[PDB]
RNA sequence: AUAGGAUAGCGCAUUCGGUCGAAUUCUUCUCUGCGGGAUUCCUUUGUAAUUGCACAAGGUGAAAUUUUGGGCAACAGCAGGUCUGUGAUGCUCCUCAAUGUUCUGGGCGACACGCGCACUACAAUGUCAGUGAGAACAAGAAAAACGACGUCGAACCUACUUGAUCAAAAGAGUGGGGAAACCCCGGAAUCACAUAGACCCACUUGGGACCGAGGAUUGCAAUUAUUGGUCGCGCAACGAGGAAUGUCUCGUAGGCGCAGCUCAUCAAACUGUGCCGAUUACGUCCCU
């Protein structure tokens, strides 16, 4: 009876929340909401999600089953949340089942390329105030 | 195991609803009944926005009046007589406690 | 700006005067002392008091401070 | 007056909507010699509509007289076959 | 197993360098896969200079109410534009874009009291070059059969060559001529 | 469609006393005829068995006759009554599809009938005013 | 054509509306050049800062101090 | 080469291939088999009142049936209203601001009925529609064919 | 593949919210009443200091300066607005063919014209026809009435089915929800699509104003179109707008929809909500 090697992480961007379950399997298999990476559209968002792999290399992702479930937000925010969950999932798995020279060299590579791969973006929608059509845009003034 | 009784505690006052929930939990622990856990249901905000002026002159300023509603539930497997004994105490004003039997 | 109001400055001076021996150059330990030795509603005010209290301690080690009377 | 903008005018285009023998032969002969091939360019050279220009460019691509470089639902970019 | 990024997995960033001695610290040649980063580049005064130059081009394409906020569309237009630039120049489109940005803005302008000739900061040169090239391409494709990526490619290539057929170069020559007359 | 231009191509096609551009696609050239919209033209092409991808300049005389026949009597070619612009005539109670100058003439008849009965809508038409209850104040301003 | 200069000091924003920055610029030339380590005062349009570089073209006119 | 199995990977299911490519292949199979029931009103109606013109693809009903089958596969128990939200669109209201409108449930009811007569969709217990075992088998086998690049 | 490029997988192959399975275990996501956390805290060959109060860059960090956005907000005033909010009010006017109060009908909408503020556009960074992935804030039914024999049960919102052996809008049947429970795994629109789709620079498949005919729906009543839906009308301007002029510095502007609110029926308004997401400056006292 082989032991179960599994971790669960989350990535956040705006309202979108992505939860990534990373487990040791027969071979690498990463899917977002049940969809393989190669079927994710557009290519721009697919490349953004694939950045979580190509920045450190697919060798560290080998034999890892990653399932990412994303809810809330939009297509861009969900992709950014998914890529953060994948990057954090790799770090957490190496933290739990490896040593500290790993999960640090990987962490430095992730942080050197993009801080938002691991640290969530705190930017949120500013509330609308009365007397304004939006957060800042005041009503049009006329003088005569 | 036995029948399940649901205690629904709702109040406009957060302090009052918390004190009633703690008192109910402490009394249940004294009676040694098996309680599930006090679940804090999402707080609901009643919002009413009105124009400040009573006549409609000047800058169109507004008032945002908010009323917050707090709700808790406690599940315990006790006979109706025991739940009545636990519930029978002096509660704060403005706090509503409801009794429901789960099926 | 981050100018400390007279409320923070007066409280910090009183704290240093009464509990000089228990304070040091570290904000976090100074803050922990201040939570116990002061009564206030505002956590933000207590944090500001601790910051200036540490500043007063640093100035005290270099020399005397006007308004600080250590017996 | 009432119309403040100048309202300039441009010479109208007379692009053909159906191929003819001369333009079709030109598309089959001189177009595969171009380094950059797009329906807008072919429309300019052959004085034809972009719709039939793109249809002709598609036919050359299937015949492998030209190769497709950049492809999208709205954008097709072609080039001449190497050598 | 970690390779360097290539824009759209096709164009290499190796050797990407601006010929101008100025603008070298204000044109970013950092490698990236796509011109889409959710970075807070406007937080500081000069942080926007570190943003990748192609992404800056993508942001410049997001003008008018019908174009505001369409960054995925801008990336697609840039991808087609780079392919057309490669076909036109037989050179790395990233290098062509860098050359166009380096040469697309006037070095001397006029301000102010009477009009007086003044130098242009390198940050403004990069900003204006992107702004004018995008403006020229957008206005050229307004009611023309030629598509926007084709118009953008022609503007960038002409700007890279320094040709007067570029909208940005034409404005740069006029501004410099007026600035020289205002010396 | 890569088909060469036929020798009989007409840039202007006569159909129901209307000049129809042969450069346009068949359904979008039929809509030039008054009484036929984009939806009706597509249905006319379907009932006539004409490929909508063809240009209108390649339509032969027989197909033009079939198109004119279908537009004249859509109900004969199994076009539903809810698809016609005049389903129950207020004067005759008959279902038909007006086309060409028939639409203008029947509009004149409708205006004449309302203005003869002195109905409110007829008075508004006679005075050249909005008839559908729209606020004419700060509107139109010729 | 144009001579490169390095901004070694920002003297301050000048003129009404504060859109022009007055700076001290050291001409960048090789050793032995007549303009080697020659510092001139210039007026700059656009956001500039210390250690920025300018293309001066003409290097004779000196901005009046303000 | 391209259709080579990546490694340790066998077969294919839905959600593992291109959604449009599967739908086109499924619609092509429906038309080629010629057993599905196509209502005559599909040649005269718009897919929804929110559209301004009729569908331009002559095989739009076969495409819609394939899309409905895949939607039922993804969301078992979905009804006509749920599918209407999926196939809705923004409507042009003239000089008035645009608004979203759900697709007409009529064509969706026809599509579900046609898929039912094919033995692929059955009324799910406690409301809604669901795929039969035949429908699940058909969808996954077609997904594998898409991956293998048969396409018909 | 019709012509089929680019894009990770190299002890155990993946998938199945209807498989309306069965056992376990748990709190990574979600809910929240109190707490924690950030303060100039740390470091400068820095600015200043020869004192202090502080400032600027970087560090630390989810967050680095009033953390962000709001609420509250002194003292003096205005003959500002409101007697069309109140059983808040002096003086004054009408008071039984009344300036009270009902009912009927009409008007508040009426157009040679001028002005404020919006909506839709002038198109290809597009319009149509498809396909895909996908938010958040929120709302939801009734009594000292009435029907059934002191308790439900119909008013409200919805899902599913049917209508359907043939348009939309309808009309029906059944079930659920007092609302983290049903709606709902909330399939919003911007958006995306290598969709081998149509259009190709034209007042044109741009733009839908004006108008005609059928039908349905709310209401006691739709004529002066209540409002949806269908087919016509598109030959109504409009191809980017003179002098002038408004708002705005970060998840902001702009775009994009959604909910609430007015509501029997009707949002181009407002109050909120989320989605896509920049350019520019981080300066000055020239204008106000
Ligand atoms: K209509
Ligand atoms: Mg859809
Ligand atoms: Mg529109
Ligand atoms: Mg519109
Ligand atoms: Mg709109
Ligand atoms: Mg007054
Ligand atoms: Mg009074
Ligand atoms: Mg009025
Ligand atoms: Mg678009
Ligand atoms: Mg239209
Ligand atoms: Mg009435
Ligand atoms: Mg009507
Ligand atoms: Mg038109
Ligand atoms: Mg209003
Ligand atoms: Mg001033
Ligand atoms: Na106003
Ligand atoms: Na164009
Ligand atoms: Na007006
Ligand atoms: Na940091």
């Amino acid at each position: 009876s082989y032991a179960l090697k599994q971790v669960q992480t989350f990535g956040k961007k705006k309202t979108a929340i992505a939860v990534a379950t990373v487990t040791k399997a027969a071979q690498c298999n990463i899917k977002v909401n049940g969809v393989p990476l190669q079927q994710i559209l557009p290519d721009t968002l697919r490349a953004k999600i694939m950045e979580a792999i190509t920045v450190v290399g697919s060798k560290y992702y080998s034999r890892l089953r990653i399932d990412v479930a994303v809810h809330g937000g939009g297509q861009v925010s969900q992709a950014y949340a998914a890529r953060q969950a994948i990057a954090k999932g790799l770090i957490a798995f190496f933290q739990k089942y490896h040593n500290e020279v790993e999960k640090a060299a990987l962490k430095d590579k992730f942080l050197a390329y993009d801080k938002f791969l691991l640290i969530a973006d705190p930017r949120r929608c500013e509330p609308k105030k009365w007397g304004r059509h939006s957060a800042r845009t005041r009503f049009t003034k006329s003088y005569r | 195991e036995g029948q399940t009784v649901r205690l629904t505690i709702t109040s406009r006052n957060a302090k009052a609803v918390e004190s009633v929930t703690s008192q109910l939990l402490t009394r249940a622990r004294d009676e040694k009944v098996t309680i599930h856990g006090p679940v804090r249901l999402p707080t609901r905000t009643l919002k009413i926005t009105t124009r400040k002026t009573p006549c409609g002159n000047g800058t169109n300023t507004w008032d945002t009046f908010e009323l917050k509603i707090y709700k808790r539930i406690i599940d315990l497997h006790a006979p109706t007589e025991q739940v009545k004994k636990i519930t029978s105490f002096t509660m704060e004003s403005g706090v509503d406690v409801s009794i429901t039997i789960l099926d | 700006g981050k100018i400390r109001t007279k409320t923070v400055k007066r409280a910090s001076r009183q704290v240093v005067e009464k509990y000089y021996s228990k304070l040091n150059f570290d904000f976090y330990q100074n803050k922990r002392v201040i939570m116990d030795v002061t009564i206030a509603e505002s956590k933000k005010l207590k944090n500001k008091i601790a910051g200036y209290t540490t500043h007063i301690m640093k100035r005290l080690a270099r020399g005397p401070v006007r308004g600080i009377s250590l017996k | 007056t009432k119309k403040w903008s100048k309202g300039q005018s441009r010479e109208a285009l007379q692009n053909a909507v159906m191929f003819d023998k001369e333009t079709y032969d030109k598309l089959r002969s001189e177009v595969p010699k171009y380094k950059l091939i797009t329906p807008s360019i072919i429309s300019d050279r052959l004085k034809i509509a972009v719709s039939i220009a793109a249809a002709g460019l598609k036919q050359l691509c299937r015949e492998k007289l030209i190769r497709l470089v950049s492809c999208s639902s709205k954008t097709r970019v072609y080039t001449r076959i190497v050598q | 197993s970690s390779k360097t990024p290539k824009l759209f997995n096709k164009w290499s960033f190796e050797g990407l360098e601006t010929s101008e001695l100025a603008l070298r610290d204000h044109i970013s040649t950092t490698a990236a896969y796509v011109p889409h980063t959710s970075g807070r580049w406007q937080k500081r005064r000069f942080y926007k200079a570190r943003m990748p130059i192609v992404e800056r081009l993508a942001n410049g394409l997001m003008f008018k109410g019908r174009g505001n906020g369409r960054k995925l569309q801008a990336a697609r237009l840039l991808k087609h534009t780079l392919e057309i630039i490669h076909l036109l120049t037989d050179e790395n489109p990233l290098q062509v874009v860098v050359d166009a940005v380096s040469k697309g803005a006037p070095r001397e302008d006029s301000t102010r009291v009477r009009r007086q000739a003044v130098d242009v900061s390198p940050m403004r040169r990069v900003n204006e070059a992107i702004y004018q090239m995008c403006k020229g391409a957008r206005e050229a494709a307004f009611r023309n059969l030629k598509s926007m990526p084709e118009c953008l490619a022609d503007e960038i290539v002409n700007a890279s060559k320094g040709s007067s057929n570029s909208y940005a170069i034409k404005k740069k020559d006029e501004v410099e001529r007026v600035a020289k007359a205002n010396r | 469609s890569l088909t060469l231009i036929p020798d009989h191509f007409q840039h202007i096609v006569r159909l129901l006393n209307t000049n129809v551009e042969g450069k346009r696609k068949v359904p979008f050239a039929l809509r030039m005829v008054k009484g036929v919209g984009i939806r009706f033209a597509y249905l006319v092409c379907k009932k006539a068995g004409i490929d909508v991808e063809r240009r209108a300049g390649t339509l032969t005389a027989e197909e033009l006759e079939k198109i004119a026949e279908i537009i004249a009597d859509p109900a004969k070619f199994k076009i539903p009554d809810w698809f016609l612009n005049r389903q129950r005539d207020p004067k005759t109670g008959k279902t038909e599809h007006l086309s060409s100058s028939m639409v203008d003439t029947r509009l004149r008849d409708d205006l004449e009938r309302l203005k003869k009965m002195r109905a409110h809508r007829g008075v508004r038409h006679a005075y050249g005013l909005r008839v559908r209850g729209q606020h004419t104040c700060t509107s139109g301003r010729h | 054509q144009a001579q490169v200069g390095l901004i070694i000091k920002v003297l301050g924003r000048t003129g009404s509306r504060g859109n022009v920055t007055q700076v001290r610029v050291r001409l960048m030339a090789e050793a032995g050049s007549p303009d080697y380590n020659r510092t001139i005062v210039r007026n700059v349009k656009g956001p500039c800062k210390e250690n920025d570089m300018l293309s001066l073209m003409e290097t004779e006119r000196e901005a009046r101090r303000l | 080469n391209k259709i080579h199995r990546i490694g340790k990977r066998k077969g294919a299911t839905l959600k593992d291939v291109s959604a449009w490519r599967w739908i086109k292949t499924a619609a092509r199979h429906f038309k080629q088999e010629g057993k599905i029931f196509v209502p005559n009103c599909t040649e005269i109606m718009k897919s929804s009142h929110g559209r301004e013109r009729a569908p331009q693809n002559p095989d739009w009903y076969y495409i819609r049936c394939a899309a409905v089958l895949r939607a039922i596969y993804l969301r078992p128990g979905v009804g006509y209203g749920g599918l209407s939200k999926r196939f809705g669109n923004k409507k042009n209201y003239g000089s008035r601001p645009e608004h979203t409108v759900t697709s007409s449930t009529g064509p969706l009811h026809w599509a579900c009925k046609s898929l039912t007569k094919l033995g692929l969709v059955e009324p799910g217990a406690q409301s809604g529609q669901r795929l039969t075992r035949k429908g699940h088998k058909f969808a996954d086998s077609l997904a594998f064919q898409v991956q293998i690049r048969k396409f018909g």
